[PDB]
């Protein structure tokens, strides 16, 4: 886990060190920075799962487990929903989809993590 | 002359102020907008 | 003279917010003209709608498609049953806004101009004033459809124009930096102005009928007279390089409301030739600056779709 | 243009028939349409309203929750179901266009309608007169009240007259009590306070035997009243 | 909001409508036509289905194309140009046999120079920074049967080449393909045009697709 | 082609793990490495076009 904590930091840097270039402007510059996020949030909450069970680090397993992974799932999902207006713009009229600014998607994806963690914590408190 | 015309613009601008909401502190409760 | 107006007390700095925010437009704005009553103002979209816009409610009555897709100008009329649209393909439509059965009809297509209506105003109901993009701002009729005079004297092309309160006199500037005083009475031109470098953008006139200002493309503002023939004032700024696009006086003339490219507007002085205020707020240029007869808005064109009433 | 019903005659109580209005000659989308009937005995009453295009939906208090009315621009009719009829629907049906806007002239052409005949919160307002005799060529003064103040906030009153001539339809004469509409001469002159209203009428012309109504438009329900009726 | 609130539904209304409308133009896709006289117009706006500019309409393949063909303008391109914000892309319509011939304007330059001119112009304004430009060679035939004819020294006394036309043609998309400051947001399409080659659509098609796709993601900053 | 890679990762796992909850005492082990190994195949995906250049 500190391993992959390490290559995701190193990827990170390495991404936030040359943002000019089209290779890191293709994929969304927001999306990936999530993504990454919610990989360093997984390997946290594998860092976390060998510790002392107690009721706040419970409920801190149960959250962040389903938190780590929903935050990677919208990510890959935004960026495939992308993929598929670049895909059916062009067969249809010359318009400007709806959410398609960075910070829509990022409103989205965050949208999505928040409707996670509310449906997460209507079964926590039964 | 320039100057009578000038003289008159401003007596003009200057007459007519009053009724100008650009230049007076008109009430926002009252005022349509 | 410039030593006469010195003496002057300054108004100081006026500062005036937004009172309407006109959302429902998508795409550019290049004219909005005010009505008579204050109260009802038009609007030019650029996809195929020209609406008329309510101030003091704000919501649209009337949103009425054209057949030329490009609106270049518009004009309200004095009493308020027709419109004027500009447009590239030289058909200045007249609708007709209180109609029986029916919201809005079409009245007639004036055509026969080769350039592109620029601005288009209304004397009375029927004889209107157009200004075409061939150097011809020639006079209209709404029963025959045809021109009755016509008003050459320009070198280049036309693209502003203003009337006068009292309909007989109106003056236009062309973009060879010259604005003409023509006359209705007559159709000649009375004199033509010079003194200004850039191209005349658009033009004002005084509310008594004495003076007018001109807006030229180089940062600069002039307060012409009419019996004087020498420029009265001048107002420059030297931290902006963009030019005038539309200027405006109020129900006083003090207030000169100029509408420069760097997004936003300006409010000089008539007398101190002092920025009194400065009217930011526009995520685009401002097109047109339409102020009442009363002084009680002050709306603003800017191409981003939305008009502000800066009163 | 036109307004031309059909559909009429003699009906029993609780039975049921189809009733429309066949309107062409304007834009049937962009305008509200009305249902007010006219008894032979008892002054008009609105009874429902449909907005401009399928839009929101306004009743009476007696009659929330029994009729149905729909609207078809493709169609460009109106569907009237009546049901759960009474012996005293005896009245005159109308299918009146209107619109509403910053200076409109709404209820401006009113319909003909058909008869028929069968077998055996609230906002009301008061007249002043029920019927004097009036020679033409006075200079007319008709009063009439109300049971509220017409000081709304936008600044203006909202009171439509009416005359419904013999066999002439219900037509408009002035709206908002302060501007001529079309159609009219250049002879009425409406004014007064938020409560009164006064109506004058100077050099008066032929056929004015038509009965004079009045209507306010602050509220949903609507409520012609009496009737002030003018004589030779 | 009593009695007003017919006319704020009447508002609504008419919104919604002005919303579809402008929803339906967004999807019809507008293209304006430049060049000089009698560059090869009639020849790609006679194929189609479909005093003042000219505005036609036209599907192809589920896709509305709205073309604008200012031909005669009395008054200067300063100005209705300056005012033509929110275009996908222009055309270019030239013929590359005009480069032997002089326009009856001056009688001292060229056709191909005034092309230049005019394309350096549109290229260096502070409104088709973000446009791109698709060309048009209208009647590649007779500019053929020029070069066979003329060996192109009189127009361009820099070029050096042999006599044909593929080296020709090479040097004319690499001639009118620099005169622009960048290229990343300037992307030139290059098309031929004859009395041959019928159905030519498919070319614009492409191009308008990918300056929209690439439109889009620098909205997103995608691109 | 990354993401179906990882969709077809995900399904390739999701039985390894609902064998593997039986006999919990690993189970509590094994989640971390699962966990792990998901991260890291997600990290390929997104940086296959990092690692090729």
């Amino acid at each position: 886990a500190c391993l992959g904590a390490l290559a995701t930091l190193f990827v990170l840097g390495v991404f936030v060190r040359h943002n000019a270039t089209p290779v890191v402007k293709a994929a969304g510059r927001e999306l990936c920075y999530i993504l990454l996020g919610g990989v360093f949030l997984c390997y946290c909450m594998t860092f976390i799962f060998i510790a002392k069970p107690s009721t706040a680090v419970c409920t801190l397993r149960r959250l962040g487990l389903g938190t780590a992974f929903s935050v990677c799932y919208s990510a890959l999902l935004t960026k495939t929903n992308r993929i598929a207006r670049i895909f059916g713009g062009a067969r249809e009229g010359a318009q400007r989809p709806r959410f398609i600014s960075p910070a829509s998607q990022v409103a989205i994806c965050l949208a999505l993590i928040s409707g996670q963690l509310l449906i997460v914590v209507a079964w926590l408190v039964v | 002359k320039v100057s009578k015309a000038a003289a008159d613009l401003m007596a003009y601008c200057e007459a007519h102020a009053k009724e100008d909401p650009l230049l007076t502190p008109v009430p926002a409760s009252e005022n349509p907008f | 003279l410039s030593q006469i107006t010195n003496n002057i007390d300054p108004v100081g700095r006026i500062q005036m917010r937004t009172r309407r925010t006109l959302r429902g437009h998508l795409a550019k704005i290049y004219a909005m003209h005010w009505g008579t009553d204050s109260r009802l103002l038009v609007s030019a979209s650029q996809d195929g709608k020209l609406i008329i816009w309510d101030s003091y409610t704000t919501n649209k009555v009337h949103a009425i498609p054209l057949r030329s897709s490009w609106v270049m100008t518009c004009a309200y009329a004095p009493s308020g049953n027709y419109v004027a649209c500009g447009g590239l393909d030289n058909i200045c439509s007249i609708y007709n806004l209180k109609t029986r059965e029916g919201n809005v009809r079409v009245s007639r297509e004036l055509a026969g101009h080769t350039g592109y209506l620029s601005c288009c105003r209304f004397l009375d109901d029927n004889q209107i004033v157009t200004s075409s993009g061939d150097t011809t701002c020639a006079l209209w009729d709404i029963e025959t459809g045809q021109q009755t005079t016509t008003f050459t004297g320009h070198t280049g092309d036309v693209m502003s124009l203003s009337l006068a309160p009292d309909t007989r006199l109106f003056v236009s500037g062309a973009c060879d930096a010259s604005a003409k005083l023509w006359d209705v009475r007559e159709g000649m031109c009375r004199q033509t102005f010079t003194g200004h470098e850039s191209d005349i953008n658009a033009i004002c006139f005084f509310p008594n009928g004495n003076a007018f200002a001109t807006g030229s493309d180089d940062a600069t503002c002039r307060l012409f007279d009419l019996r004087a023939d020498q420029e009265l004032m001048t107002y420059s700024h030297d931290n902006i390089i963009c030019g005038i696009t539309s200027v405006s006086f109020s129900k006083s003339g003090r207030l000169l409301l100029a509408g420069y490219d760097d997004f936003n507007c300006n409010v000089w002085d008539a007398l101190k030739a002092d920025r009194a205020g400065v009217l930011a707020g526009h995520d685009n240029r401002v097109s047109c600056l339409g102020v009442t007869d009363d002084g009680m808005a002050v709306a603003t064109g800017s191409w981003d779709s939305f008009l502000k009433i800066w009163n | 243009v036109q307004l031309v019903e059909s559909g009429g005659g003699l009906v029993q109580p609780g039975g049921s028939r189809k009733l429309s209005c066949s309107a062409s000659g304007f834009a049937f989308s962009s305008f509200g349409m009305h249902w007010v009937r006219q008894a032979p005995e008892k002054g008009l009453e609105w009874v429902a309203y449909i907005s401009s295009g399928s839009g929101t939906i306004y009743y009476a208090d007696t009659v929330k929750g029994r009729f149905t009315i729909s609207r078809d621009d493709p169609k460009n009719t109106l569907f009237l179901q009546m049901t759960s009829l009474r012996s005293e629907d005896t009245a005159m049906y109308y299918c009146v266009r209107s619109i509403y806007y910053y200076g409109s002239s709404p209820f401006d052409f009113w319909g003909q309608g058909t008869t028929l005949t069968v077998s055996s919160s609230d906002i009301v307002m008061t007249q002043a007169t029920s019927s004097v005799p009036v020679t033409p060529g006075e200079s007319v003064s008709i009063s009439c009240r109300s049971s509220k103040s017409l000081l709304h906030s936008n600044g203006n009153t909202y009171l439509y007259w009416f005359l419904q001539r013999p066999g002439q339809s219900p037509q408009l004469l002035i709206y908002r009590m302060s501007n001529l509409a079309s159609g009219v001469p250049d002879r009425f002159s409406g004014s007064g306070s938020g409560t009164a209203f006064t109506l004058t009428i100077s050099r008066l012309e032929a056929e004015d035997v038509g009965v004079y109504y009045c209507m306010q438009h602050l509220e949903y329900p609507l409520t012609f009243g009496a009737g002030t009726k003018l004589e030779l | 909001s009593a009695e007003d609130k017919a006319a704020v539904e009447r508002s609504k209304m008419i919104d919604r409508n002005l919303r579809e409308d402008g929803e339906k133009a967004a999807r019809e896709v507008k293209l304006l036509l430049l060049g000089a006289g009698e560059s090869g117009k009639n020849t790609i706006v006679k194929q189609m289905k479909i005093t003042g500019i000219v505005e036609t309409h036209f599907t192809f393949k589920d896709l509305h194309f709205k073309m604008f063909d200012v031909g005669a303008q009395r008054s200067e391109r300063k100005k209705w140009i300056h005012c033509f914000e929110g275009v996908t892309a222009i055309i270019f319509c030239v013929a590359l046999s005009d480069y032997d011939l002089v326009l009856a304007e001056d009688e001292e330059m060229n056709r191909m120079h005034a092309s230049m001119k005019l394309f350096d112009s549109i290229c260096n304004n502070k409104w088709f920074t973000d446009t791109s430009i698709i060309l048009f060679l209208n009647k590649k035939d007779l500019f053929e049967e020029k070069i066979k004819k003329s060996p192109l020294t009189i127009c361009y006394p820099e070029y050096a080449g042999s006599n044909t036309y593929e080296e020709a043609a090479a040097y004319i998309q690499c001639q009118f393909e620099d005169l622009n400051k960048r290229k990343d947001t300037k992307e030139i399409y290059t098309h031929f045009t004859c009395s041959t080659d019928t159905k030519n659509v498919q070319f614009v098609f492409d191009a308008v697709t990918d300056v929209i796709i690439k439109n889009n993601l620098k909205d997103c900053g995608l691109f | 082609f990354t993401m179906y890679t990882t969709c077809i990762i995900w399904l390739a796992f999701l039985p390894i793990f609902y064998v593997t909850s039986s006999d919990y005492r690993v189970q509590t082990t094994t989640m971390c490495v699962s966990v792990s190994l998901s991260g890291s195949v997600v990290l390929g995906c997104l940086f296959a076009p990092k690692l090729h250049i």
